[PDB]
């Protein structure tokens, strides 16, 4: 087993265990990721009845800064980027892991992009009649965050009286739970819930109450453009959304006690060109000024010692079932065929 | 033809060129003289020098497209081989101890097995005189039975039956049905041997 | 399409003589049939 | 004609296809090959 | 002997030949759109629609004087050029220098050639191409400016 | 002379389209509420209340359903003008299902609310009194190629005979879309093709929840009084093109309306034919867009089995919420 390292903790991983697969156990897998591994990820992890990441320079990178991060200063700004499936989603993944195990509070976004886009049932939000509601995306991100954080939304309370409907509102000082539990209910107010949500965890993590994570992927969604219509046929702008106007409030830093973690993705992307992956052509103007400044973190190809741990870890579940996979030479077609790249090697290792 | 009749088809095999001199025979040293001279066609796109190269599975992906689709014809079976290897790994770890030893996890092996299972042995060749096409049994050559498996299979799974369930679910299901001597087309295997057999009288017309 | 793009084109227009006034496109098939001969 | 066009503003050879096959085929027609 | 087609003139001249500022150049590129190409720094304007020769000849002069008198020629209205508008990127008074400024406010409060390496890299980000160079060059100028290592 | 793309076919639903909350949505959009004023006004009801709320038994009445969904259908029209104006100035045709067309005159500027209303509301009884005259039914029947309808509407109708009637009516009733339709006749003509579909060949059936047998001439009794209703009633030109049912083309004199409409009342539906007429062409040009002004959606899956590359740009006027409070 030279593909697998015995530190399961995310907290002391190092350079050395650069290229190993630490497992993630099946508590940690339900809590921590309700929603966030790629659907490729999560078809193996049945297969294989098992949940293991590759420790990469990417990952280890950032774990260091947020090890040395200081939660007085404004929150700072990581943005994940690199080709397509290289594996951004995966240390994004492998940093929340990090933070969860550390009573950081969570706020995972799985896929920025499915907000902007195949939305059936829109709204118009009464909070205010200019912007436009969207339940089934809110409350279904509600379930989830409620799964992660179920430990703090009794702790956390609420600052505010937030009053839903005439006849129903949240009292000042109750826990954050009721308010989740609210968007859960009735999804007339779930995007309402989500953003009452994110006022609080931006305010009282401010006060040092806890430690703020907002992790999201696919951030390039939030300054781009929609697929979303009106009645009329007429086009709707990302900022008119809700939900994607209360997120673009916790990109900002204008808080402390947390960091912001991104991440690219040109897949599911809306008016981008297949081969477009850096920062600013995926970001738009808007979105690079609007993280602007920011560290990015580069993420690549396999270098040999991580392609030939990736089909170690393989051989060693019995994965490629071709005779010739074994050999010297089928690794050899292998990383012509994929070039090192994570998914096409993935993709083609499922059906040899 | 864009080719002249004095171009030959190439061959891709690798292993080949690599026999020592010593092995070959006056025969095979000959042959090898004698390439040498002629032109050969360029190589199509398609089979490759590759360890990977399967000429059965290239062969059914051929017939599967539609519309010169090859991008997608392999996309499905690629799928299909992946369908049936998640399939059969999750039959083996649901498996107790004795019973993982006889559960095939290599879907190259089930698909083979799958298409010898289903191959016929015998046909009906019609033949003409008087009006009548007389219908005699024939043993089918073996490139013959092979064709006959592969379109058995992609017509049981395009039937219209199966209503919106994937091409790649109902292939890799009827194949593992076929690996188990089960299923439709093994039962259509069974429906010619037998209407075969009863229809003996004209069996030994050996000049079909 | 900002403003300065837009005036600054019908000051080209001016310059070039073509119309300024932007008149859609059916009522410009007076200019292509004035155009010919 | 013209009153027309203002009224409207308000709101290869010239040979037929057999005496052209003739000239073409005899070698009359400056530049015409057959393919 | 009549032609249609020798009625045409078509005029060249090079824009780094004539006396032109760096706004007169702005607005004369601007407004001739497609007849300037940046490769060659040419400027070619096609008459053909007077008859003769000779007069599209004039022509082509005059539509050359008079846009390069329109190109040195500022009206009142030109003071609104907005961002979006402009041709490169000025980084003073621009959302990188607000934004900078604002995150060292807050660093400061919760307690240059750093604030010229950021600028250089942003400035180079926004007009020249994004390369992973430039990405690293921006990425090595926010670390040491926000005292990450 | 403008390219077919730009222009607008406006489909009205008709019967077997209503359903509880018609109305929410157009409401506050302009100028609805004078026509459910002039509703109650006309029919001595409202019919607001019904629409919005209502045990949707009284709604499935024949005499409640039609104006109903007349009333909608223009109200729709007016919300689709207020959303996008060009759609309503580039339209080019028009078709009613089988009410419909009385709401699609109305909209060609043929008829008024005020007298198209009171038609409505007239057919609406006198088939209600039809179908109390004797029992019937119509079927819906989705056959297979080898289904044969004229041969099983026979032997529909000798059991009839078997079991003693005068002049059992078992006949295909509406042309929907190939190899789909509805047969109207006595009830035990339509249980015999429901119990024995597999010697008839009949993929699926299913009764439809009428009163009657429509477009049969079971309704005989009904043409007369509609007759009256339209003989004052002074129908103009239609402004775009109507078409009909009777035989499926569009109206082309206004002395022929009068007659057509009292026609359909006892003449099949020839809604595939209508459907060939306004939207077939040769493979390559390009469709008009297509708008279902009323309550459902049946009408657009209707076209999807009769022409999808129509169906393509295909859309329905919401008549049961708004996205904008306007
Ligand atoms: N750290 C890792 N550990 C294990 N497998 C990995 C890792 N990174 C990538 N992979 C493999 O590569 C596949 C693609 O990774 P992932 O979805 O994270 O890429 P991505 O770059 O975020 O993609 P996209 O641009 O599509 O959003 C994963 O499904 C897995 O098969
Ligand atoms: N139903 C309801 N929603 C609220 C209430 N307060 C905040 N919200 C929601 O929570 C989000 C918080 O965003 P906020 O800080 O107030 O910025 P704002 O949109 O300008 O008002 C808002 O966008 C609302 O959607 C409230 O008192 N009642
Ligand atoms: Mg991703």
């Amino acid at each position: 087993a030279i593909s697998r390292t015995n530190e399961n903790d995310p907290a002391k991983h190092g350079d050395q265990h650069e290229g190993q697969h630490y497992n993630i156990s099946p508590q940690d897998l339900e809590t921590v990721f309700p929603h966030g591994l790629p659907p490729r990820f999560v078809m193996q992890v049945k297969t294989f009845s098992e949940a293991c990441l590759m420790v990469r320079k990417p990952a280890l990178e950032l774990l260091h800064y947020l090890k040395n991060t200081s939660f007085a200063y404004p929150a700072i700004r990581y943005l994940l980027y690199g080709e397509k499936g290289t594996g951004k989603t995966l240390s994004l993944c492998h940093v929340i892991h990090f933070c969860a195990k550390q009573d950081w509070l969570i706020l995972h976004i799985p896929d920025a992009h499915l907000w902007v886009k195949n939305c059936r049932d829109l709204l118009q939000s009464s909070y205010n009649k200019q912007r436009f509601d969207q339940p089934l995306e809110a409350s279904t991100w509600l379930k989830n965050f409620k799964t992660t954080n179920e430990r703090f939304l009794n702790q956390i309370k609420v600052q505010e009286k937030y009053v839903w409907n005439k006849r129903e509102s949240t009292e000042k000082g109750s826990p954050l739970g009721e308010v989740v539990e609210q968007g859960i209910t009735r999804v007339r107010n779930a995007t309402d819930a989500v953003g009452i949500v994110l006022k609080e965890l931006k305010r009282q993590s401010s006060l040092g109450m806890f430690h703020l994570l907002v992790a999201v992927d696919g951030i390039n969604a939030l300054w781009g453009r929609t697929t979303l219509k009106r009645e009329d046929k007429s086009p709707i702008a990302p900022e008119e959304l809700a939900l994607v106007h209360n997120l673009r409030k916790m990109m900002k830093n204008d808080w402390h006690g947390g960091a912001i973690v991104s991440a690219l993705s040109q897949t599911g992307s809306l008016f981008k060109p297949r081969k477009a992956y850096l920062p600013q052509e995926l970001l738009g103007k808007e979105g690079f000024d609007a993280l602007d400044p920011f560290i990015p973190i580069l993420v690549s190809n396999y270098n040999p010692k991580e392609f030939e741990s990736c089909i170690q870890y393989y051989l060693e579940n019995n994965w490629l079932q071709h005779e010739k996979a074994p050999t010297e030479e089928g690794k050899k077609e292998l990383l012509f065929l994929s070039n090192a790249n994570p998914s096409l090697l993935e993709r083609h290792c499922a059906y040899l | 033809s864009r080719y002249s009749p004095e171009f030959k088809d190439p061959l891709i095999d690798k292993e080949y060129y690599r026999k020592p001199v010593e092995e070959l025979t006056e025969e095979e040293k000959y042959v090898r003289e004698l390439k040498k001279t002629q032109l050969i066609k360029a190589a199509p796109a398609g089979k490759t020098s590759s360890v990977f190269e399967d000429p059965v599975i290239s062969k059914f992906t051929n017939m599967m497209m539609i519309g010169g689709n090859k991008v997608l014809a392999r996309s499905l079976m690629i799928q299909t081989l992946e369908a049936v290897k998640r399939k059969q790994f999750e039959k083996y770890h649901a498996a107790s101890a004795e019973e993982q030893a006889t559960i095939e996890r290599n879907p190259y092996t089930i698909f083979h097995q799958a298409l010898k299972n289903c191959e016929p042995m015998i046909g009906l060749v019609p033949i003409l005189k008087g009006g009548r096409f007389y219908q005699v049994p024939v043993p089918l050559p073996d490139r013959r039975r092979r064709f006959l498996a592969m379109k058995w299979m992609i017509t049981e799974c395009r039937d219209k039956k199966h209503q919106r369930t994937l091409m790649p679910e109902k292939l890799s299901h009827k194949l593992l049905e076929a690996f188990h001597n089960q299923g439709p087309v093994i039962k259509r295997k069974h429906d010619l041997h037998k209407m075969a057999e009863a229809n003996r009288a004209l069996a030994h017309y050996r000049w079909w | 399409l900002s403003e300065y793009a837009f005036r600054m084109s019908r000051l080209s227009a001016r310059l070039f003589g073509e119309v300024t006034r932007p008149t859609n496109s059916k009522s410009m098939k007076v200019v292509k049939l004035f155009s010919e001969l | 004609a013209d009153e027309r066009l203002r009224i409207n503003s308000l709101r290869r050879w010239r040979l037929s296809r057999i005496v052209f096959r003739h000239l073409a085929d005899h070698g009359q027609l400056s530049g015409i090959q057959r393919a | 002997v009549r032609n249609p087609r020798a009625r045409v003139v078509v005029l060249r001249v090079k824009l780094s030949s004539l006396n032109l500022d760096d706004h007169a150049k702005k607005k004369l590129i601007k407004l001739v759109g497609e007849r300037y190409c940046k490769t060659t720094d040419v400027l070619t304007i096609k008459t053909d629609r007077c008859p003769l020769r000779r007069q599209n000849y004039d022509y082509a002069v005059y539509l050359l004087t008079v846009l390069y008198h329109e190109s040195w020629n500022t009206e009142e209205w030109e003071k609104s050029k907005t961002e979006a508008d402009m041709e490169e990127y000025i980084w003073e008074n621009s959302s990188s220098e607000r934004n900078i400024l604002e995150t060292l406010l807050q660093m400061k409060a919760a307690e240059t050639k750093e604030i010229e390496e950021y600028k250089k890299s942003v400035v180079s980000l926004k007009n020249e191409e994004e390369n992973e160079n430039s990405i690293s060059q921006y990425k090595e100028s926010v670390k040491r400016l926000l005292n990450v290592t | 002379r403008r390219m077919p793309g730009q222009c607008s076919v406006l489909l009205f639903p008709g019967q077997g389209s209503q359903v509880v909350g018609m109305g929410r949505g157009l409401l506050n959009y302009p100028r609805v509420r004078e026509l459910y004023a002039a509703a109650r006004r006309v029919l001595g009801y409202d019919l607001l209340e019904l629409s919005l709320h209502g045990p949707q038994e009284t709604l499935d009445r024949t005499v409640h359903c039609q104006p109903a969904i007349f009333v909608a259908s223009l109200a729709a029209v007016e919300k689709l003008h207020h959303l996008q104006p060009s759609v309503i100035e580039n339209c080019v045709a028009a078709a009613g299902f089988s009410v419909g067309e009385f709401a699609a005159l109305v909209f060609a500027g043929a008829m008024e609310f005020a007298e198209g209303l009171y038609a409505v509301k007239i057919r609406a009884e006198a088939m209600q009194e039809a179908s109390e005259a004797v029992p019937s039914g119509m079927l819906s029947v989705l056959g297979q190629p080898q289904s044969k309808f004229n041969f099983a509407c026979l032997e529909a109708r000798e059991h009839c005979k078997s079991l003693g009637i005068e002049n059992p009516v078992c006949e295909v009733s509406n042309y929907l879309f190939p190899d789909c339709r509805v047969i109207s006749g006595h009830q035990e003509a339509l249980r015999f093709l429901q119990k024995n579909s597999s010697k008839f060949h009949f993929r699926r059936t299913r009764m439809l929840p009428v009163s009657g047998a429509f477009h049969t001439r079971l309704m005989e009794p009904a043409v007369e009084p509609l007759t009256q209703a339209l003989k004052a009633v002074d129908i103009k030109k239609p402004l775009v093109s109507v078409y009909s049912n009777v035989h499926a083309h569009r109206y082309r004199h206004p002395g022929h309306i009068h007659k057509l409409l009292a026609q359909q009342l006892v003449s099949p539906v020839k809604w595939e034919q209508t459907m060939h007429a306004i939207y077939e062409r040769k493979k390559g040009r390009g469709f008009p867009q297509t708008f279902e002004v009323g309550p459902g959606r049946q009408l657009g899956a209707i076209l999807k089995s009769c022409n999808m590359q129509a169906w393509k740009s295909y859309s329905a006027v919401d008549v049961l919420q708004t996205l904008e409070h306007v």
